[PDB]
This record gives C-alpha cells, sequence and structure tokens, in this order.
C-alpha cells in the first residue's frame, strides 16, 4: 500500500530555469514494496534515447535529473510510483527559457523617411524588441556639437506615446536627421531618418 | 520581452512574485491568482519599475526590507534589471548601490529581508515567463 513520504519540495511543481542549466525532480514516497516506478512527460513511456546525452537514474532514492537542458524537453514530467497495492504519482511542468543578453535588437528599416507638404506632417515608427527591458528615446542633430532629445520613456507616457514621433504643421525647422536610443545593460543601437522636406 | 506582462519566477521555490491588495509581497504558486501579471517600463537604462496590472500598485521596500507595494512613483520602486550570465535575472534595490539588497525568495513562499540576502542567493534568481503555457 504505496504513499509518498516528506513533501520536500513537490511544492515545486514548475520548474522554469534557462537553457543549457540542470534541474531535479525528485519523488521519494513507499509502501509494501518497492514500487517499480517509470516516468511520464505528458503521454505513455518515454524512455531514452527520446532525448541525446540520454537519462540516468537512480532506482535507489528513486528520482530524475537531466541536465544541460533545452526548449524541445519542455512540458509536464510524471512521476508514477507503484505495487500490486495501488499506484501513487506526481507530475511536473518544465519551462525552459532562452534570453539574448544582447541589447535591444531593431527592426532593419526604422524609421523609414518621409515627406509631405508644410501644414500638414507624418510619421516614422520604432518597434520594439525585446528582451533586457529597453528604455526608449530618439534624439536630432541640430544646434551649431550635438543631437537634442525626443522625452523620455518611463515618464509616465506608456504603450500610447511610443515614438510614433507626431509632427504638427511640419516646418523646416524640423528638417534633419532622427535616430533612436533604447537601451539595456549590454550597450545600445539602431538607425536613423532624415526628413526629406519640400 | 518588451511586449506583454510577464511573470517573475523564482527558481529557489518556483514562487511567483505576486502584489496582494493590500500592499503586502510574497510569492505562491497558482498561476490562476490575479496579481502574479507585471508588466514593466524603465525610466532609464538600468532601472525598472514592476506594477501588478489589476490592482495598480508598484513595488517599492524602502529600508524597511519589508518588500511592500506602493502607490506612488517614488524613491522606493525601483530597481536592477540584472541578467547574469546564468540567464536568470534579478532585481536590487534603488535606494543603495550600498549594500546589495536583492529581491528575494525564501524557500517557503515567505521572502525577505534585504539585510540577510546577498551572500548568495539563490532566492533572487528570477525568471520572466509568458502569461500562457505558451
Amino acid at each position: 500500500a504505496p504513499y509518498w513520504t516528506n513533501t520536500e519540495k513537490m511544492e515545486k511543481r514548475l520548474h522554469a530555469v534557462p537553457a543549457a542549466n540542470t534541474v531535479k525532480f525528485r519523488c521519494p514516497a513507499g509502501g509494501n514494496p518497492m514500487p517499480t516506478m517509470r516516468w511520464l512527460k505528458n503521454g505513455k513511456e518515454f524512455k531514452q534515447e527520446h532525448r541525446i546525452g540520454g537519462y540516468k537514474v537512480r532506482n535507489q532514492h528513486w528520482s530524475l535529473i537531466m541536465e544541460s537542458v533545452v526548449p524541445s524537453d519542455k512540458g509536464n514530467y510524471t512521476c508514477v510510483v507503484e505495487n500490486e497495492y495501488g499506484s501513487i504519482n506526481h507530475t511536473y511542468h518544465l519551462d525552459v527559457v532562452e534570453r539574448s543578453p544582447h541589447r535591444p535588437i531593431l527592426q532593419a528599416g526604422l524609421p523609414a523617411n518621409a515627406s509631405t507638404v508644410v501644414g500638414g506632417d507624418v510619421e516614422f515608427v520604432c518597434k520594439v524588441y525585446s528582451d533586457a527591458q529597453p528604455h526608449i528615446q530618439w534624439i536630432k542633430h541640430v544646434e551649431k556639437p550635438y543631437l537634442k532629445v525626443l522625452k523620455a520613456a518611463g515618464v509616465n507616457t506608456t504603450d500610447k506615446e511610443i515614438e510614433v514621433l507626431y509632427i504638427r504643421n511640419v516646418t523646416f525647422e524640423d528638417a534633419g536627421e532622427y535616430t533612436c536610443l533604447a537601451g539595456n545593460s549590454i550597450g545600445i543601437s539602431f538607425h536613423s531618418a532624415w526628413l526629406t522636406v519640400l | 520581452n518588451y511586449k506583454k506582462p510577464k511573470l517573475l519566477y523564482c527558481s529557489n521555490g518556483g514562487h511567483f512574485l505576486r502584489i496582494l491588495p493590500d500592499g503586502t509581497v510574497d510569492g505562491t504558486r497558482d498561476r490562476s491568482d490575479q496579481h502574479i501579471q507585471l508588466q514593466l517600463s524603465a525610466e532609464s537604462v538600468g532601472e525598472v519599475y514592476i506594477k501588478s496590472t489589476e490592482t495598480g500598485q508598484y513595488l517599492a521596500m524602502d529600508t524597511d526590507g519589508l518588500l511592500y507595494g506602493s502607490q506612488t512613483p517614488n524613491e522606493e520602486c525601483l530597481f536592477l534589471e540584472r541578467l547574469e550570465e546564468n540567464h536568470y535575472n534579478t532585481y536590487i534595490s534603488k535606494k543603495h548601490a550600498e549594500k546589495n539588497w536583492f529581491v528575494g525568495l525564501k524557500k517557503n513562499g515567505s521572502c525577505k529581508r534585504g539585510p540577510r540576502t546577498h551572500y548568495g542567493q539563490k532566492a533572487i534568481l528570477f525568471l520572466p515567463l509568458p502569461v500562457s503555457s505558451d
């Protein structure tokens, strides 16, 4: 009559843990007799081979750990712990993440240069992407020597005013170059925009 | 990623970071609970302010240690998007650069404090995950 024995950390149902790491699922339990065990990743049997580098087990404090993780072994993983008198089991979801500790990637081709009659006016656009959460801003080279800033992010100006410039009654003031600074800890750089104006 | 509200998993016990309406902060595991949905923004390059989407409270200790949620974007809320070469992230206080106060996870779903974190911990490494079983 089998029984799971010391909820060590079965309360750790999830193990989100970055590529190549490892990760230890334990399922002690007990009951008379020794309960053959087996394991399941969302289905019927999972063996070895279906992973390169294999598996390696303990039919000694009966549990599982494996190691150098990758995204394709994602999913729910199930302890199952049985004798003739019943069976127990548990299930662990595994969530492999993949970071790119580079600095924000910018779309090829933005923002793109444009043109309209004065009193009219048109936009240039930036797309976020995407991990270390970027802090974002545009500038323009005027003044005699440096550029000068559009207006910040985190400035209490959200998902909406996101540079997406808006240029009301576009004068020739505005004439020149526009560029797109958004950084994290890694660094920062982007491509840039001139206005062809009438 | 930029896009979405995402959740903070800390590997120690696995807990997700969640801000209860009375202002206090811990984590527990059920990802149906309503307060682990966070979306982040940046006053600047280095740092981030974290807010529970549904109840609108940012995270702010004060010297305190006492991990609380503030109503105001103030000088308590601003911690560091740390990406360490082990790919987990982590977050350490504005209040200082002094002595590495960091965001934690005590193994029991009761983190606290910042005096006793540093010296490791595994209490501190967090992952941004998506809403779904994506």
